[PDB]
């Protein structure tokens, strides 16, 4: 929703969430 | 808006495993008696 998305997705795959 | 701060927070969450990991363990399994678990059944003495 926030820093959720922004902050284990950017080190990996600058995705959201749902799409992994 | 506090799913930041509160979803922050969570950070010391598991850096509690770093810190306990941190370089060497703070702790090179320094046994010291671990090896024989048998500490002899009290029967020490000595001469």
């Amino acid at each position: 929703k926030v820093g959720f998305f922004k902050r284990n997705r950017p080190p990996l795959e600058e995705d959201d969430e749902e799409g992994e | 808006k506090l799913l930041i701060t509160i979803h922050d927070r969570k950070e010391f969450a598991k850096f509690e495993e770093e810190r306990a990991r941190a370089k060497w363990d703070t702790a090179n399994n320094p046994l010291y008696k671990e090896a024989t678990s048998t500490f002899t059944n009290i029967t020490y003495r000595g001469t």
